[PDB]
């Protein structure tokens, strides 16, 4: 059938400034079907309070969502966010750079 | 100028360890995307020319050049493979699930690009354009 | 040019159970109403504070036609799932959208497992068919003179509502925020990244053939945020500007490093 | 407002 792969981008709500409260966003789009797996990460370890908006989609028919939790960024500390879709072999992790 | 070739080879599934190679003070470089990864292997190693990845991921994909000041080395093409789910393959059909456009035709090492005419085109790779350095998992021989 | 659309989702779930079947609406990039056959009370509820205020009548009637149309596509994913000769242990997506346009245009399309399947025609008269399988289901919407029915709905409800709610909302739906920009300098050569934030709506314009330009996202307060970037040699930065076109600006704004 | 019925495909 007709698979997507699914897109990801890690960025937080605000510019990024140690110290200061923010939130941490995973969007991930363009993916079909729907089933999809989403968890962010903190230094490795999964974080299990997160929020992610309603399922929707685009005029390409693919779903699109958006995965956050509260956050504060650190110089030390790094998050990222991984998916796992049954178009990936192995969940794909990426890493939060506050410059992208 | 010095040479530049990956120990075990260019083509690397996900998840496994490979090592660049290139008399002393070596320097590695990625064109176009900076390689952070780059600043961390000991010294010892860097004067050795030994720039091991323990293990590969799409973070490390991309072209790799070599110096010493000297000329930068011929480039590097980077894979990384088993990303993406296997596709299926005279005239050798090479058919996807995920949709990409880009297909790869490896003669078994020794791999050819292409594109599609949809999803659709020894063993095969599907890939997508923006990315030409994650490929899918190898198709079925 | 304001729309109004409804969406839907019919996800099969063998063994899982019952097929999920979710759907809501919306007003131009605004949600207004949701509906989750996954809730402990599968009912259409509110999703924007414009529409709350509607009576018990509406949320009666919104609820118990959500409910045939969950029914509806559960029985459909059986009868595509026919057309198609497929097992019955894997996983189908039948997804459907509707809306119209200020009234300019109106629409109705339906997809399955991603690809298109049927589709009503602008002129609102006549289907247009994916393949063979839809073009039963096309022929089963002509012999049936359902498109009448429909372009009632489009002609009508969809745009006497529409109204209504761009009303009531006024505040929220007729409101612009522009984008927040800036430009970045990153030595690689040198990587030069334009920004866009805290605009709305998500329709932007960035342009500076080598540009990378990532998909546009929501920041999560409502507004969107998109970048592009462009490996420039040092010294040469200078040559390059950024263009940024957006709707709440008046005119687009040109952007150097 | 939601058209009350859904097509049978």
């Amino acid at each position: 059938m007709i698979q997507r792969t699914p897109k990801i981008q890690v960025y937080s709500r605000h510019p990024a400034e140690n110290g200061k409260s923010n939130f941490l966003n995973c969007y991930v789009s363009g993916f079909h079907p729907s089933d999809i797996e989403v968890d962010l990460l903190k230094n490795g370890e999964r974080i299990e309070k997160v929020e992610h908006s309603d399922l929707s989609f685009s005029k390409d028919w693919s779903f699109y969502l958006l995965y956050y939790t509260e956050f504060t960024p650190t110089e030390k500390d790094e998050y990222a966010c991984r998916v796992n879709h049954v178009t990936l072999s192995q969940p794909k992790i990426v890493k939060w750079d506050r410059d992208m | 100028k010095p040479t530049l070739w990956a120990e075990p080879g260019s083509v690397i599934t996900q998840g496994s360890p490979v090592t660049l190679r290139c008399t002393q003070e070596y320097r590695l470089y990625r064109e176009k995307k900076t390689a952070p990864w780059i600043t961390r292997i000991p010294q010892e190693l860097v004067k050795k020319g030994q720039f091991p990845i323990p293990s590969i991921t799409w973070e490390h994909a991309g072209r790799y050049r070599c110096y010493y000041r000297s000329e930068s080395s011929d480039p590097l093409e980077l894979v990384v493979t088993g990303a993406y789910i296997k596709p299926t393959l005279v005239t050798l059909q090479c058919d996807s699930q995920v949709a990409f456009d880009g297909f790869i035709l490896c003669k078994e090492p020794q791999c050819l690009n292409s594109q599609p005419h949809s999803s659709r085109a020894y063993r095969c790779y599907a890939y997508d354009s923006n990315s030409p350095y994650e490929w899918s998992l190898p198709s079925d021989l | 040019s304001h729309s109004m659309r409804y969406f839907s989702a019919a996800v099969s779930r063998p063994g899982r159970g019952e097929p999920r079947f979710i759907a809501m609406g919306y007003v131009d990039d605004t949600q207004f109403v949701r509906f989750d056959s996954d809730s402990a009370s599968p009912r259409m509820e509110p999703r924007a504070p414009w529409v709350e205020q509607e009576g018990p009548e509406y949320w009666e009637e919104e609820t118990r036609n959500t409910k045939a149309h969950a029914q509806t596509d559960r029985m459909n994913l059986q009868t595509l799932r026919g057309y198609y000769n497929q097992s019955e242990a894997s996983s189908h997506t039948l997804q459907w959208m509707i809306g119209c346009d200020l009234l300019l245009r109106g629409y109705e399309q339906y997809a399955y497992d991603g690809k298109d399947y049927l589709a009503l025609n602008e002129d609102l008269r006549s289907w247009t068919a994916a393949d063979t399988a839809a073009q039963i289901s096309k022929r089963k919407c002509e012999a049936a003179n359902v498109a009448e029915q429909r372009r009632a709905y489009l002609e009508g409800t969809c745009v006497e509502w529409l109204h209504r709610y761009l009303e009531n909302g006024k505040e929220m739906l007729q409101r612009a925020d522009p984008p927040k920009t800036h430009v970045t300098h990153h030595p690689v050569e040198a990587t030069l990244r334009c920004w866009a934030l805290g605009f709305y709506p998500a329709e932007i314009i960035l342009t500076w053939q080598d540009v990378e330009l990532v998909e546009t996202r929501p920041a999560g307060d409502g507004t969107f945020q998109k970048w592009a970037a462009v490996v420039v040699p040092s010294g040469e930065e200078q040559r390059y500007t950024c263009h940024v076109q957006h709707e709440g600006l008046p005119e687009p704004l040109m952007l150097r490093w | 407002r939601i058209i009350p019925r859904h097509l049978q495909l």
